[PDB]
């Protein structure tokens, strides 16, 4: 550690320092009487750290013998993760208090998970990748199971823990093979050794194990079956978190690994990523048709959308990475909007999650249904929504790389998936006899629905430089 | 008959298979992950070392 | 003569055994926690084997951190199992099945 | 390796020797003492009256949480042994890095204590 190393990781130290101080403040000055105050200070902390990461002048570099990489790619990913995490906490604050779920440790656990994500996207070494991933994963298991009186929370944590641990073991086994072949954990050393003429079955086995281990975290098929059960079982605020911030961090990590460690064997891993993307797009679309629980529908929506994002990465190009980044940004915005509405659903003062509760909602609350309509067409990828332009970008990358067969399959699965988004619109606007679901939203939760919904249309006019920012970020990674 | 047979006969039939495979049993989900790795390893082996 | 391949073979056997324990167990979630520990032990055998045969300490450093996460995983795994047992009265794998579809 | 042969082979040899001594002591009575088992003799002891049940029932462990924290604290102390052995050669970062590491440990320990996790359920 030099003073230059410490400066590079300063945003991470600031977040880590806050988490420790918040833990002591909550323990010694009121415990749950500070729970509401700690949640909102955490939201400010996430935004402050994002400002440190994203604002001012930045010069790309590395710290700690290359184990930590501070480049434009990692800065793009961190900002989206932190802002998405801040959004989920802010919009869920009222819901958790009403449901007697706001422990003063919940904001802190989320903060340490985000800290793990920040080390994931800036990994320049296999050990940094692992420690960042495991700090995030352990925090995610806890919040999945934090509704103690719910057998479904306990089962969600149990399934996530067991399958997450299995994927982590596979990731470690591949990481051990890669280290044995290359003689080092640093990616700059690894990339120089993994090249066309020297790929033994052993090192190719290592890549497969690492890829499969990571593809679990983005719910790629057939490493996806945890997602529907965990999404259903966990508290809806925790489900909203799983759907936005970890997926962005995990998707960026996969791009970091395949380009900074396996960037000279693109041909080998591009085919595997494409096969994952195909299976995820069709299963997510087909399985989503059979869902009656809205939370469980969003899991299959999540799986299908990660398949599309993987199409951009399967391209193996700077444009593919640029468009994968924009896709994840737009996907996170859409999920924040949708889960803001899902949190509000309730009948007789208790939360409700079944799709039939939406019948004729458009004639109960016109503005909220109109927002939900824009989000469903945005998730379906239909113009003029910003969700369409996300799909357009990854499809552009695929065709640009001579993978039109992947683009054709991608758009076909989109048609199947469009059915269950259309069905939600059908229920709200011309559905069957209504059972009195009401949407309870405070000011913050209300803006968590409207602003993402407005962004789906305003973004169609101007992306406000985000598309250009993603291109610069992709260049620093791919080179 | 063809259009409805595909849109309303086939795709729902594939939906029911997908729902069935999501059995809810933890050991089945782990089996799927192991089948995925084993299948991918078979794919890598056929391409060979190179 | 014992070379690297000997240790990798032992690692592979323990690794497959630990993976096998997860997706064949039905009656006890604690035995799954034991299988996860077998799987991570197999990983450390690889890291130590590669480390000593290369003459490098990184693999041994990696092993120390795998133990750290293994300890944290066991603590959280048992804590999650405790809350399930309280809510269900059982820890059989076949009983972690309410959510499906 | 010489270090293995000179220092660790004796451990393996003595492990067998100590095992042989313990086994011979058990077999001494097994071969010499009179064996005369009957159903009352081999039944379970509960102070003269028959046991209500055997000892294969669930039992609440009121120190379960402390035992989970025992696992965590075990790994924390493990990082100190290489540090203590290397103490003479430590750099300034290596020294104060441990102090930061131990400070994070103490925050966790203060959280357990204040929460009440060290009191039995
Ligand atoms: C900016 C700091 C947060 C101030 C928030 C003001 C809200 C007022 C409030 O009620 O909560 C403040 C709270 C202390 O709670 P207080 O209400 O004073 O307790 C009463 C005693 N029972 O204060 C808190 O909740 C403090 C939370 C900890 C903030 C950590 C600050 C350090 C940041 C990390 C830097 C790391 C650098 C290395
Ligand atoms: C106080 C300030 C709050 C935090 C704001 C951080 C600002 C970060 C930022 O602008 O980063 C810039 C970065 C690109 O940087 P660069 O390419 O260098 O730009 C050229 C500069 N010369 O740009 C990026 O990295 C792009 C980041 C885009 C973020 C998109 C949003 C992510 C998902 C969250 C949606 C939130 C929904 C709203 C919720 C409502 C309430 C619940
Ligand atoms: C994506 C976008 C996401 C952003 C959306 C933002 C929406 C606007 C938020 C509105 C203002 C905050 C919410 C106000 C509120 O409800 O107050 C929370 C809390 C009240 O406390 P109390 O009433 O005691 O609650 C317990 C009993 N119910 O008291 C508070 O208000 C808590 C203190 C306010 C928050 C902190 C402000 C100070 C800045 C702290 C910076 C972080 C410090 C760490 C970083 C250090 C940097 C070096
Ligand atoms: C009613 C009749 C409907 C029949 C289907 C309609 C045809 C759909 C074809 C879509 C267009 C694909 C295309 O033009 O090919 C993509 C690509 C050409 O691009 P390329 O030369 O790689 O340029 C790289 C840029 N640097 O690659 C090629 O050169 C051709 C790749 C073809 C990909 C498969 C096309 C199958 C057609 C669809 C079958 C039905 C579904
Ligand atoms: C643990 C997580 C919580 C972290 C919160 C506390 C951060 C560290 C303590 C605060 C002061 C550190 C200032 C560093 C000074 C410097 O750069 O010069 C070194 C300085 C010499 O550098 P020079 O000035 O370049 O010669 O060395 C020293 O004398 C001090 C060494 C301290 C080592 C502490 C290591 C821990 C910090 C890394 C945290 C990990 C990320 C967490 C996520
Ligand atoms: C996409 C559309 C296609 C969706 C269907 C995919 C499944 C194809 C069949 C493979 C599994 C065969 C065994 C189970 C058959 C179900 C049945 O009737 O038994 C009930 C039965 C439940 O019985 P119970 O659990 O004993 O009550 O199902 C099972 O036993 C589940 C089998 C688990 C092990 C195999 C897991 C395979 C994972 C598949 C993930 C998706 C990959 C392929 C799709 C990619 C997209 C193109
Ligand atoms: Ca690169």
């Amino acid at each position: 550690m030099t003073s230059l190393d410490f400066s590079t990781i300063l945003p991470e130290v600031v977040l880590a320092g806050y988490a420790l101080a918040a833990l002591m403040a909550g323990a010694y000055l009121g415990k749950d009487r500070l729970a509401r105050t700690l949640l909102w200070v955490t939201v400010a902390a996430f935004l402050v750290v994002a400002a440190m990461v994203g604002l001012g002048n930045h010069v790309d570099g590395a710290a700690f013998h290359g184990m930590f990489i501070d480049d434009g790619f990692s800065r793009f990913a961190k900002v989206v993760t932190l802002v998405a995490a801040a959004g989920v906490l802010a919009m869920s604050a009222d819901y958790m208090q009403r449901r007697n779920m706001l422990r003063f440790e919940f904001p802190i656990i989320v903060a340490l998970a985000v800290l793990g994500m920040m080390f994931m996207v800036s990994a320049g070494d296999l050990l940094t990748l692992y420690m960042g991933l495991e700090l995030q994963s352990l925090a995610l298991y806890v919040v999945a199971a934090m509704r103690r009186d719910s057998v479904r929370s306990s089962e969600a944590g149990l399934k996530y823990f067991v399958l997450g641990s299995l994927s982590s073991g596979l990731l470690l086994y591949g990481a051990s093979l890669v280290y044995g072949f290359a003689g080092t954990t640093g990616f700059e050393g690894i990339i120089s050794t993994i090249e066309a003429g020297h790929l033994s079955l052993g090192v190719l086995f290592g890549l497969v194990f690492m890829l499969v281990g990571l593809s679990f975290k983005v719910s790629a098929v057939p490493f996806h079956m945890w997602t529907p059960d965990v999404y259903e079982g966990s508290p809806t605020p925790v489900t909203a978190f799983f759907a936005t911030a970890p997926k962005v961090a995990a998707m960026a990590l996969i791009a970091r690994l395949v380009f900074d460690a396996f960037g000279h064997v693109i041909g080998d891993w591009s085919q595997i990523v494409a096969a994952l993307a195909v299976m995820s797009m069709f299963l997510g679309s087909i399985a989503g048709i059979g869902q009656t629980n809205i939370k469980r529908l969003m899991a299959y929506s999540s799986i299908a959308h990660m398949g599309f994002a993987l199409v951009g990465l399967a391209a193996g190009t700077a444009i593919g990475v640029q468009n994968m980044l924009l896709y994840m940004t737009i996907y996170a915005v859409m999920n924040i909007g949708t889960f803001a509405f899902i949190l509000s659903m309730e009948r007789d003062g208790v939360p409700v999650t079944d799709l039939a509760a939406l019948n004729r909602f458009a004639w109960t609350d016109p503005v909220k249904a109109l927002a939900m309509l824009v989000l469903m067409f945005s998730l379906a990828g239909v113009p003029p929504t910003l969700g369409f332009f996300a799909k357009f970008g990854v499809l552009t990358a695929a065709v640009d790389a001579g993978m039109g067969w992947l683009a054709v399959l991608g758009v076909i699965a989109s048609v199947i998936g469009a059915f269950y988004y259309l069905r939600i619109v059908y229920y709200m606007y011309f559905g069957g006899e209504s059972e009195g679901m009401t949407s309870r939203m405070g000011a913050v939760q209300y803006l968590a629905l409207m602003v993402p919904a407005l962004a789906m249309l305003v973004g169609a006019i101007s992306m406000f430089g985000v598309d250009s920012a993603a291109g610069r970020a992709a260049e620093t990674l791919v080179g | 008959g063809t259009i409805n047979g595909v849109a309303m006969g086939l795709i729902p039939r594939l939906t029911r298979a997908a729902v069935r495979v999501q059995s809810g049993y933890l050991f089945h989900y782990a089996f799927a992950m192991v089948l995925g790795i084993v299948g991918l390893l078979i794919w890598v082996m056929m391409r060979g070392a190179h | 003569m014992i070379g690297l391949t000997h240790y990798l073979v032992v690692g592979a056997i323990l690794f497959v055994t630990g993976i096998f324990g997860i997706f064949v167990n039905r009656k006890n979630v604690i035995v799954i926690l034991m299988s996860i520990e077998l799987m991570l032990l197999a990983v450390n055998i690889n890291f130590v084997a590669f480390s000593t045969h290369l003459g490098d300490l990184a693999g041994q450093v990696f092993t120390m951190f795998v133990l750290t996460v293994a300890a944290a995983e066991a603590a959280i795994g048992l804590a999650i199992l405790v809350v399930f047992f309280r809510n269900r009265g059982t820890i059989a794998v076949e009983d972690v099945n309410v959510m499906k579809g | 390796m010489e270090y293995l042969l000179q220092e660790y082979l004796p451990i393996l040899v003595f492990l067998g020797m100590a095992s042989a001594l313990a086994i011979v002591l058990i077999l001494a009575a097994a071969v010499i003492a009179v064996r005369n088992p009957d159903p009352e003799k081999v039944s379970a002891y509960e102070c003269g009256f028959n046991a209500f049940d055997d000892a294969r029932m669930k039992f609440d462990v009121r120190f379960y949480l402390v035992s989970i924290l025992f696992i965590i604290f075990d790994l924390e102390v493990a990082f100190l042994f290489p540090w203590a052995v290397s103490f003479a050669s430590l750099s300034d970062v290596a020294f104060w890095g441990m102090m930061v590491f131990l400070a994070v440990l103490t925050v966790g320990f203060a959280y357990e204590w204040k929460k009440g996790a060290l009191e039995w359920a």
